[PDB]
């Protein structure tokens, strides 16, 4: 009877940071997922500030088989890319901003693509 | 800006009625909203998430049902406690919006006579530059009613502030009332009389001072 | 099991800043949401925002232009700034926990008590606290000619509950606020127990016993 997944992200949201910080911009996600072979993919896309926008990171569970136990059972790769620091963190689902500059602040997109499909996508501005 | 439309705003039903409102959403809301509970004075409380979820610790006559846009929160038998105002509130969307609520009064009580007091200023309030009496009549149930002031024999219009409680645990109201006015007019009349008007014969009280 | 306190002002000004503080007790601020509701004196409540534990705030955006949420994980508390406030914002402002891990789970659990914040322009004024003597015995007690509305009675130290009625205040001309509170007790209980009512008017910081007896 069930077919499909479902996630939910609390779209908008606002961050703000002051030069010289430490802080990681963290997202509470929450899912329920059936069909248990996906392609779950947590990507961090950026703005500055606006039509255009960059990349900044992207994890990528692939062909992982774990529905409803918690999806940190099977772990994937994070590759993220170099023009940006922005140590990467547990999940792939938060962001860590050390020794910030002002050049960082801008607007952030985490979307979720699950098997092709954006399940869910959510804003946050951050700013000094 | 999710737009969350209660109905009905204001229902009145005896005890052990079955009790049913709706909330609608604009936008599709899977299974996400809340029934909260706020008695007078107090802090509202959880009664149903995940919209049919039972919160722990409270009876099993409130019940949650529906989803996408129209749900439906359902109290089996009322009980003379549940008289609280109910909001239905959303979490899939910022900004999280309520609804407008609905105020539910028990109807179950019979036409209950009020039990009428009454106060006469104390001296310390004499000595403190002003004179109040106060007109009390304590659990009655139907309505509003009419309490009227005589100065010896004459209804007075002015100086009066009349309040009322909410329904309490056993579904009874108590209108207070007072008397402000200066000593000097206190102290020119005698007898103060109170003289309430409710289902049954106009009954009054009066004061002199002794 | 948590409980929550809030530590704000009950008058302000016009157009000046009103600052509350929420502190958290018997938990964490560990994985949830800390929110903070308004409810105007008559009307429903309203979403002001949220805070996550890492920043992260979440902000109603009919007021986002004059409010901002603070967290003190350090003395475990989180605090309201809301600049300008005009007259509409007399309101009650609870502060409160959004949590729940599962898919359809973001309720507002755990709510505090909520503060009254009332706006205008004045100082303040203390109440003035006078008893009211005697089928059964009536007695009570009159609280008049205060400044902001939030004030409470008890009796005995709260020790007498049952049967008791504390009537919501009116508003005399005077621009001021008035308010009773009454008890039905036995009337062979006249004489043996001593009736005191304790009046607490937190605005003023004024916390007044008066004894009740013909």
């Amino acid at each position: 009877q069930p077919r499909g997944a479902e996630f939910h992200m609390w779209n908008y949201h606002s961050h703000v940071f002051s030069v010289g910080d430490t802080f990681s911009l963290a997202m509470h996600l929450q899912y329920k997922i059936h069909e248990a072979p996906f392609d779950l993919l947590l990507e961090w896309l950026y703005v500055p500030i606006p039509h255009l926008a960059q990349r900044v990171a992207s994890t990528v569970y692939q062909n992982c088989e774990h529905a409803d136990n918690y999806t940190a059972y099977c772990l994937g790769i994070s590759h993220m890319e170099p023009s940006f620091g922005l140590i990467l963190h547990d999940g792939g689902t938060t962001l860590k901003f050390v020794d910030t500059p002002e050049s960082l602040s801008g607007l952030y997109v985490f979307v979720v693509y699950f098997n092709g499909h954006v399940e869910a996508v959510a804003y946050t501005v951050v700013s000094t | 800006d999710i737009q969350m439309t209660q109905s009905p705003s204001s229902l009145s039903a005896s005890v052990g009625d079955r009790v049913t409102i709706t909330c609608r959403a604009s936008q599709t809301i899977s299974t996400y909203l809340n029934w909260y509970q706020q008695k007078p004075g107090k802090a509202p409380k959880l009664l149903i998430y995940a919209a049919s979820t039972l919160q722990s610790g409270v009876p099993s006559r409130f019940s949650g049902s529906g989803s996408g846009t129209d749900f439906t929160l359902t109290i089996t038998s009322l009980q003379p406690e549940d008289f609280a105002a109910y909001y239905c509130q959303q979490s899939y969307s910022i900004p999280l919006t309520f609804g407008g609520g609905t105020k539910v009064e028990i109807k179950g009580q019979p036409k209950a006579a009020p039990s009428v007091t009454l106060f006469p200023p104390s001296s310390e309030e004499l000595q403190a530059n002003k004179a109040t009496l106060v007109c009390l009549i304590s659990d009655f149930y139907p309505g509003a009613v009419t309490v009227a002031w005589k100065a010896d024999s004459s209804p007075v219009k002015a100086g009066v502030e009349t309040t009322t409680p909410s329904k309490q645990s056993n579904n009874k109201y108590a209108a207070s009332s007072y008397l402000s006015l200066t000593p000097e007019q206190w102290k020119s009349h005698r007898s103060y009389s109170c003289q309430v008007t409710h289902e049954g014969s106009t009954v009054e009280k009066t004061v002199a001072p002794t | 099991q948590v409980q929550l306190q809030e530590s704000g002002p009950g008058l302000v000004k016009p157009s000046e800043t009103l600052s509350l503080t929420c502190i958290v007790s018997g938990g964490s601020i560990s994985r949830y949401y800390w929110s903070w509701i308004r409810q105007p004196p008559g009307r429903g409540l309203e979403w002001i925002g949220n805070i996550y534990y890492t920043g992260t705030t979440n902000y109603n955006p009919s007021l986002q232009s004059r409010v901002t949420i603070s967290l003190d994980t350090s003395k475990n508390q989180f605090s309201l700034r809301l600049t300008s406030v005009t007259a509409a914002d007399t309101a009650v402002y609870y502060c409160a926990r959004i949590g729940g891990v599962s898919f359809g789970e973001r309720p507002i659990d755990y709510w505090g008590q909520g503060t009254l914040v009332t706006v205008s322009s004045a100082s303040t004024k203390g109440p003035s606290v006078f008893p009211l003597a005697p089928g059964t015995a009536a007695l009570g007690c009159l609280v008049k000619d205060y400044f902001p509305e939030p004030v409470t009675v008890s009796w005995n130290s709260g020790a007498l509950t049952s049967g008791v009625h504390t009537f919501p205040a009116v508003l005399q001309s005077s621009g001021l606020y008035s308010l009773s509170s009454v008890v039905t007790v036995p009337s062979s209980s006249l004489g043996t127990q001593t009736y005191i009512c304790n009046v607490n008017h937190k605005p003023s910081n004024t916390k007044v016993d008066k004894r009740v007896e013909p």
